[PDB]
């Protein structure tokens, strides 16, 4: 899905990456891409949706053999050089309910204040447990998406994990 | 004989020490990668005392302190080769990797298993000196498989990435499939012959021997990333750049052409497989060299360009050069560590983009990094009185004024104008033109560790060569007397190579729209052999299981 | 410490050592039933020492 | 049922639930284990005494070798039987 | 520029899917089904996942039947089966055939040269 | 002899007369020293192979595989007292009895100086296997699989019974030191050959030979850990060792009838190796991965040279403690997420370092990197083979290329990759768990150093 | 990798100094909770092109779907304060 | 290793050529050789010698076996399993033997081919020689009897060896 109106767009970004790539100098990237939002501003006006559609299966068939074969990817990013790097650092915050207490000495402040957190979550999950449940339409859900909380010192539903995930760059 | 065979020896047993000091004791933590480089650093001037005595009157050794196991009439030793491979190749290597593990201590800084890296370095030259000493086959092929798995274990570094998994074990993959080749060779000798040890094999020298060759080429084939099982060394640089340095471009790649040097004297009797190794060379260096304009990652660059001149070993070998050979790969091994050593810096600097696209104008923000990104490119090409003359030029001399097959002979040529176009690629990209990179600046290179490390390795790519060809002795009837044109078609070449190269990049300036061509997709893919390959053979095996 | 209740816990202990203590004392009573060829094989057949019974036991 | 052998205590080195047993169970392990069958194991292996007579012939030949060569007769014959002991057939 | 030509290793690419550009109602309500069975096993699991007092495995079923299913012994399949029983009769008995007359020429050659003396073992002490 | 069946007997009294919590304790303890003593089974003679008795002696080829057997019982005690930690003390003791019982059984079944001694011993074994494998085997799922058992015994243990009993009426000896001087050609004929089927199909079901192999990875999903040490590391090998026993008195009729059964281990290799990549369950890789190293003991044994001779010694004592190693690393995980699914838990390395260690010295000796034993084995096999026809490099080299990618894909899944999320039972690796390993790679490791006890009696 | 430290602060005059250079937009006008649709007028597409821009000016990609629900400078500075953990 | 035979392990004499240097400058190695002489081989020699002093104050002997020969399995009647014992035992013990002879001249082939540098190929013919001649008489003796291999097959195998090599000579004639 996305509707005619996003599909479009994406093919927009993809298109105007493939070119920067391809033209590799900031100036010619820019003049070329100005022709190319000209493309995309013509039948920006067109008001016939049958029309507009078809607009789109020659436009994306024209992008097909315009691709760069290598096309500039962020390095961070899904088939980045840096994807995924990290991964073995991220160690899981639980693992540190093992640790022995001779170790946790030498963090006492920070392990202080964990059970500060681990109280919260506890105390909060009931609670959030019944949040999900009067207002989920009987039948299952129909999309992925949760409610904030709707009182004061109330956690918006399933927390925990969005909270404590690992850091990005964790060492 | 006292002082070469015992200072023979300490350096292997100075380079383990550190090894031995892990898994006891606890006298340092933390100063671990010092404690390392250290090592290296002692054990080069060790290995040089025997090198000198090599260059003053020709000493070699053959040390087998050990009786292992006797399987009958086959008896195995811990046997030792200090000869002329050996002797000029390992202070080579350490002077190689002392450099790199002193890079590695910048460029690892951060990571917090910076001891563990060093210790799989270390582990690795351990496994390298023992190859190139080896005596005999099968105390060389503990060195054969024990840089296998290090790479392994290496190029998997970071291995929570799905690549780097994927490259670890598509670099076993093709390295044991050469390794059938090993040992069939190490079935025929002991089949036909009696033994493993190499001075046997030589006193023997079997008049027919066409299948322990095809199997020792085979090894090569592997192990040095020929045509025919090459995508591994591309798809290796997913390690830390250092790995890629020390492991997938100065030394270990060798290993497959210094299996072919150590068998000269079978491979001179024998033409028909000369003209495998030098059809096998010769297609290797065009192609990858012809992969390697399209490219637009400076690893990747830089990592077909180790292949593009490994071919040119493998094609030195077949031309029944064999010395040569093994004098480009030490003249070879200094500036392609520089290379990488300076994309290093680039990365780091840049926030870890390897694409050269946003690359630029660098000239003049990093000026240690961008001279000797200068000096190594100029090397590779073959910039007269520099470390790279001294090998490609005779090589090509030889090439020219020899029997040999006419399209080897040709393909040579044009890879070796190629070489100058992706030379020129890296620093146009690189170094000139207006900057590309993303705004916040923090280009910064004024630390001492990464400039000591490349100041060193820069006067090795200027004097290494000159240094290496004076002293080492006379091997060959070196060839003087040729056609004019024959004895400059390496200059002219690399000199029209540059011609075309700047042209291109200039009509990158222009403005007009990019036009796709046959010619370029097929460059750019990498000929496809990556995509094909990787898919059907993958797909046939595992669906073939089930049945 | 007292050797009762010592003896009642690591009596067991000595079960192991002494089954080898009989397993080889019966393994030496076993040769001598195949002493018959003693000191009358070919290869290594020879004259007694003044002290010695016999060659091997 | 999962039961973490940590949480009743932290020091257990996982042989049992028992922290008494469990010390003692380690050190039988890790001393008949480690310290006698491995170490004095090897040493054993390391000095038995001439295994299968290798060392014993390599002996020998060199007397054999050396007495033959002296001698002007042939380091090995063919055959292995003194061939006037053979009565071939017919 | 002509069509992608999909292949079993080639994807075709949805830009250029021909069903993706035409979604009616029926199309739109399968997707919101799809969706439907999607967010109710999403909301199963991540009950267990974010249970603060699980220390476990939340056994996913869907992983028990593929297991299942892979490791399978006899309970399908009927023996006289031409079409791929005998299939699988050509693969297996097959390759063994193969390699029996590729290993006893081998062994009859050599013999033979040997019975004949042609066969050069000059140093060949190691069997 | 006795002085080693003896002491072993003793230790069914012990685990039965002491402490109810100090009976691991003394079974360790005293298992271990048993094992101690069984190094001086290595007083071999270069002629004369070390006989004690009428009834048993100790030549290179058994002794060590006695000293693999008695060094493995200690390990399956420390293997199993952890998931025999709920139930009672009476069935907890007779665990124990049970493989006290196996130990007996196999030590006094390598050194047989009969072949009837050997083969009752060699059938008396599967007793207690079964047992454990049945009684104390996690899997309750009924198999019906008992006509691999009258399978066997119809095509294999009868026909063993009946040939040996035939050959000691006109041998007139079964005396293993008397058929080797008594030992006579066998003639070419349809009687013969049935004796040579009967002779050699008993031994090759259990190591097992390709297309007799199914049994195995059934076996090894049933079996407990202590089940699965023993299977793998001994119960395959009694099928090696018998059959180089009794190839003796079957020349020349093993150059023409070993022609079917090389094709199957030859083409075998491949086929199981293969089988391996696709495998989902962490027993059933590690089960086919026995099926495909074994395929080259079958080979080496029938091309009869003094290489492959030494080849499968160091292939039968280097993969028992190999696979066994690996198998323990497999229950170590089952132990915490319990299941055998190798895909369910992933990038274990990121929560246990040290038995990522383990998984890789397990991975890299099955892999047969030199110089471990793995390779010294592997190589004289393939050196051998090669006379034997050179085409086989071929199928030798396939294998050593297949075997490398399940060794690591093994090592990459499990090890590798991101960690299960939900999965948070993960606790650190206990000491029983990391000795448990070191004593398998230890042992294995320090091999090398001194390989020739390890290369049998044609050394 | 020396020391690119990202705060909450320094991200915003980024965003907005990317903002303020984008010549559709006017300086004065911009504020951190400019919605582009209404307070600046923008089209849909000039709203992939300040996201575009954005990717650049910290080199990171943001995903399309992600892309689309940003339409005010005070969402894209607290998606990279996300995705980069700042948290002061 | 009393000291190696040297007519077992024969080495020919050694010709160095003296040192003769023309150039001025200093020559490094014979520096480092003086150097390494006080720094490593006399305080290595003086532990040596402390050794020593002590070895030779406590001096034991051991000796070598001595095997009486016995009748071969040529003399052995059918069957007769205390005469074969004698005759197989003995037999493998040459067999073994004889396979460290085929080394020992192995040993001197890979050394000639060593110090001969790179005229080994002319000035090891008689270290070839003799190499091939008992390559040729352990491989009649031998080779291809299998892992199952005894005295009984090698006499069989000879035994087929002269009835061929017998008849040969006939057609000769
Ligand atoms: C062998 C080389 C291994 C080098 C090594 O340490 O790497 C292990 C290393 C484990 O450490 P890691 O995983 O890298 O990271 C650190 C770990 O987290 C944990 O390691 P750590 O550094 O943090 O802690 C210290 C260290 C060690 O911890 C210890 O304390 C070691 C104690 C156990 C060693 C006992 C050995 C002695 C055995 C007893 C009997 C002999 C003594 C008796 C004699 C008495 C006197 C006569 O820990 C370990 O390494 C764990 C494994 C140790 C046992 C491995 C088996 C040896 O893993 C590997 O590197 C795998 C090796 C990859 C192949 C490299 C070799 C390929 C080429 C073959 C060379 C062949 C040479 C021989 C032929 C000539
Ligand atoms: C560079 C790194 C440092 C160099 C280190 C090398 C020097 C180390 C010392 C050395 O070489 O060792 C000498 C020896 C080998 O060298 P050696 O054969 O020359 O003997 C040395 C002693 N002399 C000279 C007198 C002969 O090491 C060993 O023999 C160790 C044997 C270990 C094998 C036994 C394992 C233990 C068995 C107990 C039971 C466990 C197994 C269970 C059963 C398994 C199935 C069989
Ligand atoms: C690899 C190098 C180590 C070799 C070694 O372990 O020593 C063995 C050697 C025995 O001599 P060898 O004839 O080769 O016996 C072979 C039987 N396998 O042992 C020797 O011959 C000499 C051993 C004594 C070394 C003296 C120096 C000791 C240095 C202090 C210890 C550190
Ligand atoms: C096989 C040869 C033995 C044949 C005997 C079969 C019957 C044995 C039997 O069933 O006894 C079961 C008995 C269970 O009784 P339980 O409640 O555990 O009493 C405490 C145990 N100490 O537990 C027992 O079996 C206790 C007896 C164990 C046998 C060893 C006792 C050691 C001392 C005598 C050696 C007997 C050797 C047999
Ligand atoms: C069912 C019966 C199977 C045929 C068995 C048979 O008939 O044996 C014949 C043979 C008789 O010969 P015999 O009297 O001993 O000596 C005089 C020489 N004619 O008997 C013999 O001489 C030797 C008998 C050997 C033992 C026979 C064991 C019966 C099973 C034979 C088949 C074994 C293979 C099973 C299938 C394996 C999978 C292919
Ligand atoms: C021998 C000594 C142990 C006594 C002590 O604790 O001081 C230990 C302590 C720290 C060690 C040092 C550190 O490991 C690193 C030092 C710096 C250089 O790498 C040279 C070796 C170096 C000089 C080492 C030599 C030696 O191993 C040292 C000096």
């Amino acid at each position: 899905y996305l509707t005619h109106q996003q599909k479009v767009l994406r093919l927009y970004k993809r298109a105007l990456r493939h070119l920067e790539s391809w033209c590799i100098h900031r100036d010619k990237y820019r003049y070329f891409a100005c022709l190319l939002r000209a493309r995309f501003d013509e039948h920006k006006n067109e008001k016939d949706m049958v029309k507009a559609t078809q607009l789109l299966r020659e436009a994306e068939e024209e992008f097909w053999h315009g691709q760069h074969p290598q096309p500039y990817i962020f390095p961070e990013s899904p088939g980045g050089t840096s994807y995924e790097r990290y991964e073995c650092y991220k160690v899981p915050e639980w693992c540190l309910d093992d640790w022995h207490p001779s170790e946790k000495a030498m963090y006492p402040d920070y392990f202080a204040k964990r059970e500060q957190w681990k109280k919260l979550r506890r105390e909060s999950w009931e609670r959030e447990v019944k949040q999900l449940q009067e207002e989920t339409p009987v039948g299952g859900p129909r999309t992925e998406a949760l409610p904030p909380a709707r009182k004061q010192g109330d956690l918006p539903p399933l927390w925990w994990h969005i909270v404590t995930r690992p850091r990005e760059r964790p060492m | 004989m006292n002082m070469f065979s015992s200072l023979s020896l300490v350096t292997l047993l100075l380079l383990t020490m550190p090894i031995m000091m892990m898994s006891f004791n606890t006298y340092k933590p933390s100063n671990y990668p010092l404690y390392v480089k250290t090592a290296i650093s002692y054990a080069f001037i060790t290995s040089m005392i025997p090198t000198m005595m090599f260059i003053h009157s020709g000493q070699e050794l053959i040390i087998s302190n050990w009786h292992w196991l006797t399987i009958q009439t086959l008896k195995l030793s811990l046997s030792f080769k200090m000869d002329y491979f050996s002797m000029m190749f390992i202070p080579v290597a350490l002077f190689v990797t002392w450099s790199i593990m002193e890079f590695s201590m910048w460029y690892m800084y951060s990571d917090p298993n910076i001891n563990k890296f060093f210790k799989y370095l270390l582990l690795f030259l351990i496994t390298m000196l023992i190859l190139v000493t080896a005596n005999n086959l099968f105390q060389l092929f503990i060195g054969w498989e024990g840089v296998g798995i290090m790479s392994f274990l290496l190029i998997g570094w970071w291995y929570g990435r799905a690549d780097a998994n994927t490259a670890a074990l598509q670099a076993i993959l093709y390295n044991r499939i050469g390794d059938i080749g090993f040992i069939l060779a190490m079935a025929w000798f002991l089949t036909n012959l009696n033994t493993w040890d190499l001075q046997q094999i030589f006193m023997l020298n079997p008049s027919d021997s066409n299948m322990p060759l095809i199997g020792l080429a085979l090894a090569a084939t592997g192990k040095s990333a020929q045509f025919g099982l090459h995508p591994w060394l591309p798809s290796a640089m997913e390690g830390p750049t250092p790995v890629s340095a020390l492991l997938h471009s100065s030394t270990m790649v060798v290993a497959g052409i210094f299996l072919l040097i150590r068998f000269y004297p079978l491979t001179e009797n024998n033409k028909y497989i000369q003209s495998i190794t030098l059809c096998l060379g010769a297609i290797t260096t065009l192609f990858t060299a012809m992969c390697a304009l399209t490219q637009n990652d400076i690893k990747k660059i830089i990592a077909f360009s180790t292949s593009s001149q490994l071919g040119l070993m493998m094609v030195t070998i077949g031309i029944n050069q064999p010395y040569l050979a093994f004098l480009h790969i030490c003249t070879h091994a200094f500036f392609k560590a520089m290379l990488f050593m300076c994309s290093g810096s680039i990365i780091h600097s840049l926030n870890d983009e390897q694409d050269i696209r946003k690359m630029g104008g660098l000239f003049k923000a990093m000026p240690f990094t961008t001279t000797a990104l200068i000096v190594g490119s100029l090397a590779l090409t073959g910039m007269p009185f520099l470390t790279g003359f001294y090998s490609k030029d005779l090589i090509i001399e030889a090439a020219n004024t020899s029997y040999t097959n006419a399209w080897a002979l040709l393909m040579t040529l044009i890879a070796t104008s190629f070489t100058a176009i992706y030379s020129t690629r890296i620093i146009f990209f690189a170094l000139l033109g207006q900057p590309r990179f993303p705004t916040l600046v923090n280009i910064n290179e004024n630390n001492p560790l990464l400039i000591n490390s490349i100041k060193r390795l820069l006067i090795g790519s200027l004097f290494a060569g000159y240094i290496i060809s004076n002293n080492i002795p006379p091997t060959t009837i070196p060839q003087m007397t040729m056609p004019y044109y024959l004895k400059t078609t390496a200059l002219i070449v690399t000199i029209l190579g540059f011609i075309l190269a700047l042209e291109i990049s200039n009509m990158t300036k222009n403005l007009k729209y990019h036009y796709p061509s046959n010619a370029f997709k097929f460059s750019t893919l990498l000929g496809y052999f990556p995509t094909i390959m990787h898919r059907l053979a993958p797909y046939m095996n595992l669906s073939m299981s089930q049945k | 410490m007292n050797l009762l209740q010592v003896v009642r816990d690591h009596w067991v202990h000595v079960l192991v050592p002494m089954g080898f203590v009989f397993g080889y004392y019966l393994d030496r009573k076993n040769d001598e039933k195949l002493t018959a060829f003693r000191n009358k094989s070919l290869l290594y057949k020879r004259e007694l020492k003044p002290n010695e019974e016999v060659t091997w036991k | 049922e999962d039961e973490n052998l940590y949480e009743k205590n932290p020091d257990s080195h996982g042989y049992d639930k028992d922290p008494a047993v469990d010390i003692w169970n380690m050190r039988v392990v890790f001393f008949f284990g480690f310290s006698i069958v491995l170490v004095l194991g090897s040493t054993f292996v390391a000095y038995l005494p001439d295994y299968r007579m290798q060392e014993w012939a390599r002996r020998e030949a060199e007397r054999l070798v050396k007495y033959r060569e002296a001698h002007g007769l042939p380091i090995m014959e063919s055959n292995c039987f003194d061939p006037s002991k053979i009565q071939l057939p017919e | 520029f002509p069509k992608y030509e999909a292949s079993r290793l080639s994807s075709l690419p949805t830009t250029l899917d021909p069903a993706e550009y035409d979604i009616s109602s029926e199309t739109r309500k399968a997707q919101a089904e799809r969706l439907a069975i999607r967010s109710r096993l999403k909301r199963e699991y991540q009950l267990q996942y974010y249970d603060p007092s699980r220390r476990g495995v939340i056994e996913d079923p869907a992983l028990v039947r593929w297991t299942y299913a892979r490791s399978a012994n006899i309970y399908p399949n009927f023996r006289p089966n031409t079409k791929t029983s005998l299939l699988g009769a050509l693969f297996g008995i097959g390759p063994l055939v193969f390699w029996y007359y590729v290993f006893k020429t081998d062994r009859d050659r050599k013999e033979k040269l040997i019975q004949e003396g042609k066969l050069d073992r000059t140093f060949n002490i190691s069997y | 002899m006795l002085k080693y069946i003896i002491p072993t007997i003793m230790l069914m009294p012990l685990t039965w007369l002491s402490k109810n919590n100090m009976i691991w304790v003394n079974s360790t303890a005293h298992s271990l020293l048993i094992s101690f003593t069984s190094l001086l089974l290595m007083n071999q003679f270069g002629d004369n192979s070390l006989n004690f008795s009428l009834l048993f002696f100790s030549d290179s080829l058994s002794t060590p595989l006695l000293i693999l057997t008695m060094w493995l019982l200690p390990l399956m005690l420390m293997a199993s007292q952890h998931h025999l930690s709920k139930e009672n003390l009476t069935r907890k003791k007779l665990f124990i009895t049970m493989l006290i019982s196996l130990q007996l059984f196999l030590i006094m079944t390598f050194t047989a100086m009969e072949l009837i001694l050997f083969y009752i011993l060699f059938e008396a074994t599967l007793v207690p296997t079964l047992i454990i494998i049945t009684r104390w085997g996690n899997q309750t799922e009924r198999l019906n699989a008992g006509l691999y058992f009258l399978f066997y015994t119809l095509a294999g243990s009868l026909p063993l019974l009946v040939a040996l009993i035939y050959i000691q009426n006109t041998v007139g000896s079964l005396n293993f030191l008397m058929l080797q001087y008594w030992v006579q050609p066998v003639h070419n004929s349809w009687s013969n050959v049935f004796m040579w089927l009967a002779c050699m199909m008993a031994f090759m079901v259990k190591m097992p030979l390709y297309g007799l192999h199914l049994w195995l990875p059934k076996a090894h999903v049933e079996a407990p850990i202590a089940g699965s040490m023993v299977l793998a590391a001994v119960l395959l090998k009694l099928g090696g060792y018998g059959m180089l026993r009794i190839t003796l008195i079957l020349n020349p009729m093993t150059d023409f009838m070993a022609y079917p059964f090389i094709m199957l281990s030859l083409w075998g290799m491949i086929m199981t190796s293969s089988i391996c990549l696709r495998q989902t369950d962490l027993k059933s890789l590690i089960a086919y991965s026995s099926v495909s190293h074994m395929a080259l003991v079958i080979v080496a044994i029938l091309i009869q040279t003094p290489w492959s001779y030494m080849g499968a010694t160091a292939l039968m004592i280097a993969h028992g403690l190999t696979s066994s190693m690996l198998f323990c690393l497999a229950n170590s995980n089952y132990e915490r997420i319990h299941s055998r699914t190798m895909i369910l838990a992933r990038g274990l390395q990121t929560l246990l370092p040290l038995m990522a260690t383990w998984w890789l010295l397990a991975s890299l000796t099955n892999l047969a990197l030199p110089p471990t034993i793995n390779l010294i084995g592997e190589l004289f096999v393939v050196m051998s083979t090669f006379s034997w026809s050179n085409i086989t490099i071929i199928l030798m080299g396939v294998n050593m290329v297949i075997t490398a990618l399940y060794s690591l894909y093994m090592l990459i899944m499990t090890q590798r990759g991101k960690y299960t999320y939900h999965i948070n039972n993960i606790s650190p690796s206990f000491t029983r768990e990391n000795a448990l390993m070191s004593l398998h790679i230890l042992p294995l490791l320090l091999l090398t150093l001194n390989p020739k006890i390890i290369l049998g009696p044609l050394y | 990798s020396d020391a690119p430290p990202l705060t909450l602060e320094g991200i915003k005059d980024r965003v907005l100094y990317v903002l303020k250079l984008y010549d559709k937009i006017d300086p004065e006008k911009l504020s951190v909770n400019s919605h582009f649709m209404k307070d600046l007028g923008l089209d849909s597409l000039d709203q992939v092109e300040i996201i575009m821009a954005m990717e650049d000016e910290f080199g990171f990609e943001i995903p399309d779907i992600d892309a689309e629900k940003l339409m005010c400078p005070q969402e894209i500075v607290d998606y990279i304060a996300d995705k980069k953990d700042v948290y002061e | 290793p009393d000291s190696w035979d040297k007519d077992v392990y024969p080495e020919p004499p050694r010709r160095t050529p003296a040192p003769s240097p023309q150039t001025s400058l200093p020559n490094p190695i014979t520096y480092l050789t003086k150097a390494f002489d006080l720094l490593v081989d006399r305080p290595v020699t003086l532990v040596r010698e402390f050794i020593e002093r002590q070895h030779a104050k406590n001096k034991y002997y051991y000796y070598h076996r001595e095997f009486r020969r016995v009748p071969d399995i040529t003399e052995c009647q059918e069957k007769d399993v205390l005469c074969m014992f004698e005759a197989e035992m003995q037999w493998r013990r040459d067999y073994k033997v004889d396979q460290e002879i085929v080394n020992i001249i192995q040993e001197r082939l890979k050394a000639c081919q060593q110090r001969e540098g790179e005229s080994h190929r002319q000035n090891c013919a008689k270290e070839l020689e003799q190499f091939t001649q008992v390559v040729k008489a352990y491989q009649d003796r031998y080779h291809d009897l299998g892992a199952h291999y005894s005295a009984r097959k090698c006499l069989a195998k000879q035994k087929q060896r002269m009835l061929a090599e017998r008849k040969a000579a006939k057609e000769a004639a």
